[PDB]
């Protein structure tokens, strides 16, 4: 009910001022009902030119947009896999508990409302909170710190006893036995009862629902969510399915959704009703197979270090998975990834473990060791040359393909006896051809393009009308870079297209030169 | 507890609210056992969540730290502190000296107290591990360590603490930028250890080579026979070399280039390129006239990845017009570690733009930030923080700057 806790200063928003519906008599008797109880109780307190609509329910919406902000709250949740096995874990509902806290006593003023009168211009009742007000701003942020300091010397007392706090949760386990571990948690309600903090008639119990997550004793299994089968697919329905299906395909790797994304192409409105293809009907139920099976994971046993491998679902696709004991996952993920406008593997490679890297550093505050799909010569070969700052923590290289390598590597000097095409093309159409040192030309007038394409097309060119080894030499600073950068995927499709050809040779030498300038061959051109 | 300047911020800003960043357990551990000594040292005190600023913190261990240091973030605030007069001006001389030392008296400032009404923007939080409990906040009762306001006020007890050994030795110069605190005399190796020792003792009781720092010149290729691509390479580099200096002559030679030869291709000399050349060589022996520091303008420092460990920099405010050029080489053992070898230079460049210019210039890092983000603090030795962006190296700003003193 009320607490002797060092109520906390709450002021209005940076030089701001503090913020009734008509009800049926029936809506107003009971309204009054409830409030003459809300009031003896100590919690609200009859009185002020601020009002608040009550509906019970209270809308502080303005309120609270003339509140002041707080230290934010922090929408960072803890995985179960950062839990640490324990020997025995009660978990206590608080929540009512901020009811429970008094209100900065000056701040109350504003939390005023009425009670509607059956006849109107006849003062209805009104009122103001003493403590904490559901629907108010700061009252999750303030209550959650109260409780912080209630636990803080307790925490202390007993330090094999672990906590976790959570919005209106408080998770406790410890390594205690069973009757003894009872006992602790018996104190523990008290000391929060010793301030108000009153707890359960309805104790919670050992498979947890931890939004997705079913946390077991010293293990947790995934709570299959079901597929609503069906014969009459909406948009709408398409959609939250390939989103619970995405969701799935984290700690379920297996699930692929192309053919019922593609149900969504076109569309015209949300309640469309698309027949599905029979790829859809096919995926959409092998995926029913999938979902059925169960998945266990263990948990953090600081006593064993963390291990990550990962492995490539396809060209920029990536799958990992955390664990201490081989076959025991603490936890498993997928990247699907961007397609940006010109990477490669090895980059891409690397993206997947710097995120790993920092997901774990929330969850254990430590990083993995890597076990990773690359030849240590490669990664070397490829590293140490790139423009960019590159970097893998300490790992070691799996061998389970496919494996991520160097598609190709453009030659470091000119490859002597091989072609030279000097390449060039270039209007807001266009041409791009060469002139090899031997005699071979070519060009081609390319209906709607731009300077890149052509350029590129030149070099694209310059690879098909080549042997295995061609030396090529251009002026675009742009296609350079880009190629320099011996990318193997991109948004460009030409792009795609030179790097097919570019794979095809055994030796390829880019060069570069300044264009307009009288550069031989590049004038030609020109 | 003397007494409190009132501190404010500049008109119309407001305090820092920055995402704590993840933290490695130990550093997490040896912060909280920092803080708490701290706390009931006075110097800092657990806040609520009516305070909604915010700072980073991370936690480091600079060379004979064996042992966890704190390190604190307030960029973001020094940024909204009001400017101040007070303020160290710079001794041009330093730079000159033949041989200096760095000090860290951040300490200084906890003896300090800081205006009651500003305390609310110190605030820092220790974050707990897989969000097991909300983060530990705190505030600052004293002069924080990496803030500017602190050296300011802390300023007219650091000529009192240090006339004795200035008015002493005249000979000797002391810069003091943020926490630290530059040392500099062209006394002889021992010479100068010992009266730092005496320094020390001073302070207690209450290296550096300027002179070596050459910025290095560009210096062309110079085989005794030609191809078809080392004119090409050759000329493209002259080509953009002549932003620098216009009366880089790249014709001689671009003709040496007509005709569709194969790149492999041996091309001989003419007497003329042959003299254009000797011409570009000589305009190349010198930086760019007409090239002065504006104090009013901000101090960039761009850094090139040449690879094998290599690392080239320049420090400029307006482009092709640079202060000073240079080239890094990775420390020992870095080997495996780009972040290691860049957070390292980074850091021996924001010294030099401090001993010489007595302030921090603005990097544009080589690096993705998200990696760079993950791993600079697990190897960064300083008291200072300079500002920072990243981005894509042109590749020919590399082959240009790859042509300094690449050494004989």
């Amino acid at each position: 009910p009320i607490s002797p806790i060092e109520t906390v200063p709450v002021k209005l928003k940076p030089g701001m001022d503090g913020p009734q519906w008509p009800l049926t008599e029936e809506k107003i008797k009971a309204l009054v009902e409830i409030c003459t109880e809300m009031e003896k109780e100590g919690k609200i307190s009859k009185i002020n030119p601020y009002n608040t609509p009550v509906f019970k329910l209270v809308d502080f919406r303005e309120l609270n947009k003339r509140t002041q902000d707080f230290w934010e709250v922090q929408l960072g949740i803890p995985h179960p896999a950062g839990l640490k096995k324990k020997k025995s874990v009660t978990v206590l509902d608080v929540g009512d508990a901020y009811f429970s806290v008094p209100l900065d006593e000056d701040f109350r003023k504003y939390t005023a409302f009425t009670i509607p009168s059956i006849n109107n211009e006849t003062p209805g009742i009104r009122y103001q909170y003493n403590v904490l007000p559901q629907g108010w701003k700061g009252s999750p942020a303030i209550f959650q710190s109260s409780m912080t300091k209630i636990l803080e010397p307790f925490r202390k007392q007993n330090p094999d006893i672990v906590i976790y706090q959570y919005m209106d949760d408080l998770c406790v386990g410890s390594d205690l036995e069973i009757g003894q571990h009872r006992t602790k948690i018996e104190e523990l309600r008290q000391h929060l009862l010793r301030w108000g903090l009153t707890t359960p008639k309805h104790q919670k119990e050992p498979p947890f629902l931890w939004m997705g997550y079913e946390l077991h004793p010293d293990k947790w299994t995934v709570q299959p969510i079901v597929l609503p089968e069906k014969d009459s697919w909406t948009v709408n329905d398409i959609q939250k399915l390939v989103g619970k299906l995405n969701w799935a395909s984290q700690i379920y790797p297996g699930i692929k959704v192309r053919q019922l994304c593609k149900l969504l192409r076109g569309t015209k409105a949300l309640t469309e009703v698309i027949p599905l293809t029979e790829e859809a009907e096919l995926e959409l139920a092998e995926n029913r197979e999938i979902l059925k099976e169960p998945v266990h994971g263990v948990y953090y046993d600081p006593s064993k270090d963390l291990i990550a491998e990962i492995q490539k679902q396809g060209q920029g696709q990536w799958t990992y998975q955390i664990y201490q004991e081989p076959f025991k996952n603490l936890k498993t993920g997928k990247y699907a990834r961007m397609r940006g406008a010109h990477t490669n593997d090895v980059k891409q490679l690397t993206e997947a473990v710097q995120k790993i890297t920092t997901e774990s550093i929330v969850i254990w505050g430590k990083t993995p060791k890597f076990k990773l799909p690359i030849q240590k010569e490669t990664w070397e070969t490829w590293w140490t040359e790139y423009w960019q700052a590159t970097w893998i923590p300490e790992w070691e290289f799996v061998n389970t393909p496919p494996l991520v390598k160097l598609w190709y590597q453009l030659e470091k000097e000119p490859i002597v006896g091989a072609e030279t095409f000097y390449v060039d093309g270039a209007n807001r159409l266009g041409k791009a051809g060469y002139v090899t040192n031997r005699g071979r030309q070519k060009v081609v007038t390319l209906t709607d393009t731009t300077n890149q394409k052509t350029e590129l097309q030149a070099i694209y060119l310059a690879l098909q009308d080549s042997g295995l080894e061609v030396n090529i030499v251009t002026d675009s600073q742009y296609a350079l870079g880009i190629i320099q950068a011996q990318p193997d995927q991109s948004e460009s499709e030409l792009v795609n297209q030179i790097i097919e050809q570019l794979i095809k040779k055994e030796k390829v030498y880019l060069a570069w030169v300044p264009a307009h300038k009288g550069i031989g061959g590049n004038e030609q051109v020109d | 507890p003397i007494e409190t300047v009132p501190v404010k911020l500049k008109p119309g800003m407001d305090g820092p609210k920055v995402k704590q960043w993840p933290l490695t357990e130990e550093k997490i551990k040896a912060l909280v056992e920092i803080c708490t000594e701290m706390e009931k040292e006075g110097k800092i005190s657990k806040i609520g969540p009516e305070n909604p600023y915010n700072t980073p913190v991370f936690a480091i261990k600079k060379k004979d730290s064996t042992k966890w240091r704190k390190l604190v973030d307030f960029r973001e605030l020094n940024k909204r502190t009001q400017d101040f007069q007070l303020g160290i001006p710079h001794p041009a001389g330093l730079k000159k000296k033949k041989s200096v030392t760095v000090l860290d008296v951040g300490d200084a400032y906890f003896s300090v107290p800081l205006d009651e009404d500003f305390r609310k923007y110190t605030a820092f939080t220790i974050p707990s591990i897989n969000n097991e409990t909300p983060g530990i906040r705190y505030q600052y009762n004293v002069l924080p360590q990496g803030w500017k306001g602190s050296p300011a006020i802390f300023q007219s007890s650091m000529t009192k603490i240090l006339e004795p050994f200035r008015k002493q030795n005249p000979d000797i110069v002391i810069y003091q930028y943020m926490d630290d605190l530059c040392v500099g005399s062209d006394l002889e190796i021992g010479q100068h250890r010992t009266k730092i020792e005496e320094l020390r003792q001073h302070l207690l009781r209450w290296e550096l080579h300027p002179d070596k720092w050459t910025v290095q010149p560009i210096v062309l290729p110079e085989k005794d026979s030609w191809t078809v691509n080392d004119i090409q390479k050759l000329v493209g580099k002259l080509n953009w070399a002549s932003q620098i200096y216009p009366g880089i002559k790249v014709r001689q030679l671009c003709k040496l280039l007509r005709g569709t030869k194969a790149l492999t291709e041996v091309i001989p000399l003419t007497e003329e390129a042959e003299l254009e050349l000797a011409e570009n060589r000589e305009i190349l022996k010198e930086p760019v006239h007409g090239v002065y520091y504006d104090p009013s303008k901000d101090l960039i420092a761009e850094i090139q990845k040449q690879g094998q460990g290599q690392w080239t920099y320049q420090i400029y405010q307006e482009p092709f017009k640079n202060l000073k050029t240079g080239k890094y080489a990775r420390m020992r053992g870095a080997h495996t570690n780009d972040v290691k070898q860049l957070t390292e230079a980074v850091q021996k460049i924001t010294t030099e733009s401090i001993v010489i210019w007595g302030k921090t210039p603005k990097f544009k890092l080589p690096i993705q930030k998200e990696t760079w983000e993950t791993w600079w603090t697990e190897y960064w030795q300083a008291t200072w923080i300079p500002e920072w962006e990243f981005v894509n190296t042109p590749p020919l700003v590399k082959l240009w700057y790859q042509l300094e003193k690449e050494p004989i």
